[PDB]
């Protein structure tokens, strides 16, 4: 059956027995940094499988009523061992992602998840003319949640699942790179997001690369007696990661 | 954009049988529909969209 | 696997993915007459795909103590657009058919059905030495119901289901092309009836070709809060159609 | 028909273990038996059935 | 699928449709003493597929407090047919064995077996210093019982599941061919024991060759409204059976 997939990197291997099709990028693998299209001079840090190998960040109950979440990935994997370090010290970086979102359920179950991967995510303030902090764009690990109404938090993101914070059509988010995790038949939900920037190597704390974001369009729904707590765990991978512009330690 | 020329038909979607579960499963489940082209498929006459409104400059 | 299976015919097309095998007729495949084999002397209107195509029928509702149902063909489709048309127009016409009955249930649901083709399914009379009236032989694209207890409505059909109307035991109705449908492992009922007669063609209203009935031999039982209401879908097409003797409009 | 010379044996069907059903499923269900016959059957006496009976003619 | 499989022995025909891998012995096949390895004179009776075939033996109950069952394989079969009564006229025999376990339960069901056959599986017994009789360790077609706690019957075997009555790990009979029947997955117990002994022939009343146990680790585990009653069928063959020796009919 071409259900199962094994997905070996570093020391970390995932197996999965319900996959569809793992879904993989732009039709772009990642790779590292050719020296025709490269712009820094000194020798880059291609650091090794230290680097290169699954994380796992926290997981988010979904619940009758949830809404949606969402991560920023090179800020979110910034406590993360050895990679975590190396955006410490090095100036510019560089990485592709294999982004692999888990959640299961039994066959009673139904409900239905969009996993996009979005480049350039560039999120609204929830009251317009106004500031928004870095903690409700970007919480690490820890994932902020959409709403179903419009929100009015002070220095906060506009949080509709109808608007996706960004302000468009929530429908339209299949145009990026993405999944869907039907609870009668997925779990696959690969996205190997190669580099994608404008410039061919850049800051991991002053730039966010792209955002996750998990909406269910249909609910989850289940009869009294099934199991009523059901996380949703993702787990991302740097791939072809390197660093470039060794200093001191940066910005906590 | 519409006239009474250029009409294009209707599209329905009907129970044909039922929705048959068993014991302790929900009845009550959801439908998503998908639309997009195919590979023979044109537009031709550049206008500006009807949705874009503007009434002062943005600043 | 080959449990999914497409069937398309003119601008209709029928998607199964819980088929067992399409079941198609005695062997024989449908083809228009040949000129060696022929009677009739003018040309043939081998009209288009515009009657080589699917119709739906009427639904009939599947209770725990329903006892069968049952159609007859070149009957039923007489109002099923232009191949009706014909009908009214033509005096010889001649069709196999492409049979096609759906119905569908959970896996904790169980009961089975047989869906034979009987060709010359000649109903016997209720009070014995007595009419017939049309309309309890062939109710157009809706369904006469057999009974458990012997019937005796005036100028009807004797409906008991261990006789099916005709006068012979009901395990005995597998000599026909048939299939079953077991809700445990299918929905593939296909019965492509080439045609069948004593004669090279044959008036549309004047003789029925065939009778189809749907029986529950393992009667539909399920436990407590799973869907009750369950119904059971007939399709049907016709095939390699050919008319002849064009007149005025016929016997409505 | 029957004699005692050739009697031809017994078929049966045994409860082996059980049934074995999850929760809200129907636990009473129905088996179906067929008969056919293999490609060296043959039968070969022509006589009247024991089960036609007619009293008069039918008119 | 590989999940199917048919076994033909005899006058009798196993066909399971959610086997997993049928388990088979310690690599060697069964097959009829050679005459380079013999010791007995006289002419062997290889006596037909009269031996060689499935018996049936009885029915045990798995509820869900339930410990294990075992069985002594040359004394359980000594009234099955003319396997049996070839036992009571020679002296010496010797066979291979084909056992073959069924349980089945629904998708709803959990639990999960362990099917061991143990090569000279000496019982120790429950007060010390004390003889046993023949009734407690085997009673023919009828299984004896494990318990939890230890056990003081009088004249009996030292019976708790975490011993195996022989005074070892349970966790450790993993060593000799086994099975699981997990319910999520399994029917598939064979177990295509060889003869193994010390000695080229040896008699049936005499010695016990092996043991089968039948040990649940996972216990058996339902909601209500399940089938309550879930028995467990073994049906066992001998397989290239010679005898030898032949004399006066022996000790029941």
């Amino acid at each position: 059956s071409d259900r199962v997939r094994s997905i070996t990197l570093g020391n970390s291997t995932i197996t999965t027995q319900e996959s569809a099709n793992v879904v993989v990028g732009y039709g772009v693998w990642p790779d590292y940094l050719s020296d025709e299209e490269a712009t820094a001079e000194d020798q880059p840090t291609q650091p090794d499988v230290a680097t290169c190998r699954f994380y796992t960040l926290d997981s988010v109950s979904w619940m009758k009523e949830s809404q949606g979440w969402w991560w920023k990935f090179p800020d979110a994997l910034r406590d993360m061992g050895l990679f975590g370090q190396n955006m410490q010290y090095h100036y510019l970086g560089r990485s592709g992602y294999t982004i692999h979102v888990q959640c299961n359920a039994s066959k009673f179950h139904q409900g239905c998840l969009l996993v996009v991967c979005v480049p350039e995510a560039e999120m609204g303030a929830a009251n317009i003319n106004e500031k928004i902090n870095r903690e409700h764009l970007s919480n690490g690990e820890v994932a902020n949640t959409f709403s179903g109404t419009k929100s009015s938090n002070t220095n906060d993101v506009q949080q509709a699942v109808f608007n996706a914070g960004m302000g468009v059509a929530v429908g339209n988010l299949t145009i990026f790179p993405h999944q869907w995790i039907n609870l009668r038949t997925n779990n696959c939900a690969t996205i190997v997001m190669p580099y994608i920037n404008s410039v061919p190597m850049d800051n991991m704390f002053r730039h966010y690369n792209f955002t996750l974001m998990i909406i269910p369009f249909a609910k989850l729904d289940y009869a009294a007696g099934s199991s009523t707590y059901i996380p949703i765990t993702v787990t991302v991978a740097p791939m072809c990661a390197e660093y470039n512009g060794l200093r001191l330690a940066g910005h906590q | 954009s519409k006239d009474i020329y250029t009409d294009a038909g209707f599209i329905t979607c009907w129970y044909q049988t039922s929705i048959v579960v068993p014991a302790e499963v929900q009845n009550q489940s959801v439908i998503l529909c998908f639309v997009s082209a195919c590979n023979d498929f044109s537009v031709r006459l550049l206008r500006d969209s009807p949705f874009v409104r503007q009434t002062a400059f943005y600043q």
